[PDB]
RNA sequence: CGUGAGUGAUGAAGGUCUUCGGAUCGUAAAACUCUGUUAUUAGGGAGAACAUAUGUGCACAUCUUGACGUACCUAAUCAGAAAGCCACGGCUAACUACGUGCCAGCAGCCGCGGUAAUACGUAGGUGGCAAGCGUUAUCCGGAAUUAUUGGGCGUAAAGCGCGCGUAGGCGGUUUUUUAAGUCUGAUGUGAAAGCCCACGGCUCAACCGUGGAGGGUCAUUGGAAACUGGA
């Protein structure tokens, strides 16, 4: 019903008064399994209520992300903190690989035509906050048709 | 033409499709230094580049002897984005793994000499072959029954699109239009059509 | 006026945020077609005629929905004085193939952009008030 | 074409890391068959195309050539060898044992050297790519970075202390003008180591006709004034 990406479990060595305290920041995707990105990160000790945690604590951070007829509608980027990414448009029936930053945004949006894009750094905190600034920053058919106030085929 | 293992193709790349069985007895997790850790998301232009390297183990002409297939592939007229699946089938290999000579694309690139080559007329030892409406690939006079040419014979039953193959004949010459979705589709279309053109 | 469509960009636009079924934008000798060239399809709803005298005021008439949605998020200015955007026949824009109106003005007054194509010229829209 | 495996014995005679646990440099492999695509002599043979009794209005007759003369190739089917150098903890697809131990190496980014540097040097190696590989000076991915899409008028990249004055850069004046103007008009031409809509073959290379198509034309007012700074 909704496709959660916990892409790892941040741990801590806590070297306070206690021996060793564990504290587990589960990170996890929060994608409504539709074109949503969504990003949560917990701090309990048990993963499973830490990941739920941030699920329910953190999911209005994700945007709506339209498609044309199958590829995606503008080439956006993302200069939000260190790591940034890319919009590569692709054939509507194709597909994505391994290899470079985060999975969990373009595989949330259920189209099989873009090519996820990030390469900043290896940090995964800084890294999808810049893939937020360019699906915010999307330009969209009537989205920019608007920003004119003419027609929808007087602005390409 | 990259006189190496052919066994990394299905490891360093995404999309093999030349053997049903190979992470049977390997290990199908990540890559090879962090082969027990995770695995990553394959970049824009990263997808397109892993393509090609995927490809570059499947196609027998490489990095600047492959011009053609890519020439075929981004200036010809057509779906540009399905032109790489499209205009890239006319190579000798196609008629080997359509007839009954060799199941991969390095073994069809050497299977033009020990196996049918005599395209009704001149033959040729490239990894490519000339077959249009009206070559019909088979062998030679000497060679027309050979050993790699007549190999499974009956092991291959099922047969392709486009093409024709018999008992001691093997000859192609059927249906000269191919179908452009009649491939693998494991890369993107339109990433590999804006990448290549640059 | 430094600007002629100066207050006008900056009043339906602000109309279109603050909810002003009723606009007030200053008429002027060219700024009457060119505040209802989409008036056609829906962008700007539509008006009656332009009444007032000598380049006084024109209004816009701007509608909403139940919840007060505005159909137009912000208008921006492209084509104003100075420069010209003159589409000749090097390559016609197409987003959703027909829909609403545009600016695209020849010698047949005021035309829609279905026909932009055919024409093959690409001008601006005006309008003289009263 | 590119240099041998149709076949194929843990494929070893014992080593590659070996707490030996197995796998294997190892469906490497024997020793042949195989694979033809190495010789053995060979005779070989387009810019530029019409002629020379005296029988012939930009048409042409007895009689006018060689400084040569072994692509792709399924064929004789002798056996003529794709190695390599680099990162290897990496950044960035990549390693094991020894030897080193701020001695030396490594040494773009990292740094690794004062002891357990697989970062060092040898051996077994591994990722890459392609008959090779590390190097030196020369555009652009890198990234807008006198900002032009690509700069502020405050910490950032930004307070002329200069309070008094026209650099013509530029700062409502109603109406109002004789036509600065937006889209029509001579079009024949419309050619082009030009992106020619196709057009030719040299397998890996240089084998070139299409002026109307063909854009890369060479109809865009003479013109419709209530209007940047100046009323």
């Amino acid at each position: 019903e909704f496709e959660e990406r916990v892409v790892t479990i941040n741990r801590v060595a806590k070297v306070v008064k206690g021996g060793r305290r564990f504290r587990f920041t589960a990170l996890v995707v929060v994608g409504d399994k539709n074109g949503r990105v969504g990003f949560g990160t917990g701090k309990a000790q048990e993963v499973p209520e830490a990941i739920k945690k941030a699920v329910e604590a953190a999911k209005k951070d994700l945007v709506v992300v339209p498609r044309v007829e199958g590829t995606t509608p503008h080439t956006i980027t993302g200069r939000y903190g260190s790591g940034s990414v890319f919009m590569k448009p692709a054939a509507p029936g194709t597909g994505v690989i391994a290899g470079g930053p985060v999975r969990a945004v373009l595989e949330l949006a259920g189209i099989t035509d873009i090519l996820s894009k990030s390469l900043g750094s290896n940090t995964p905190i800084n890294m999808v906050r810049a893939t937020i600034d360019g699906l915010q920053n999307l330009k969209n058919a009537e989205d920019v048709a608007k920003l004119r106030g003419k027609t929808v085929e007087e602005l390409y | 033409r990259f006189r190496g293992s052919n066994w990394k193709k299905s490891r360093r790349l995404g999309i093999s499709l030349s053997g049903t069985g190979k992470e049977l007895e390997k290990r199908p997790y990540a890559p090879g230094q962090h082969g027990p850790n995770q695995r990553k998301k394959l970049s824009e232009y990263g997808l397109q580049l892993r393509e090609k390297q995927k490809l570059r183990y499947l196609y027998g002409m490489t990095e600047r002897q492959f011009r053609n297939t890519f020439d075929i592939a981004g200036k010809k007229f057509g779906v540009h984005g399905e032109n790489f699946m499209i205009l890239l089938a006319s190579r000798l290999d196609a008629v080997v793994y359509s007839l009954g000579l060799a199941r991969t694309r390095r073994q069809a690139r050497q299977l033009v000499n020990h196996g049918h080559i005599l395209v009704d007329g001149k033959r040729v030892d490239i990894p490519s072959y000339s077959v249009k409406p009206g070559q019909t690939i088979s062998v030679r006079e000497k060679s027309q029954k050979l050993n790699i040419i007549v190999e499974s014979v009956e092991i291959n039953n099922f047969v392709p699109e486009y093409l024709n193959f018999d008992a001691d004949s093997l000859t192609g010459t059927f249906v000269r239009l191919p179908e452009r979705s009649e491939l693998p589709a494991e890369i993107n279309e339109q990433l590999i059509v804006e990448y290549y053109s640059r | 006026m430094t600007d002629p469509i100066a207050d006008m960009l900056t009043r339906v636009r602000n109309a279109n945020m603050v909810r002003h079924e009723k606009l007030e934008l200053p008429a002027s000798n060219i700024k009457k077609e060119i505040a209802e060239i989409l008036k056609s399809e829906g962008f700007i709803k539509n008006v009656e005629y332009v009444e007032d005298d000598k380049q006084g005021v024109l209004r816009l008439f701007l509608k909403y929905g139940q919840n007060d949605e505005r159909v137009i998020t912000g208008l921006k200015r492209i084509s104003k004085p100075g420069l010209r955007v003159y589409a000749k026949a090097s390559e016609m824009p197409k987003v959703l193939n027909g829909l609403g109106i545009a600016l695209v003005s020849t010698s047949e007054g005021v035309i829609t952009d279905k026909e932009a194509r055919k024409r093959n010229v690409g001008g601006e829209i005006i309008a003289y008030v009263w």
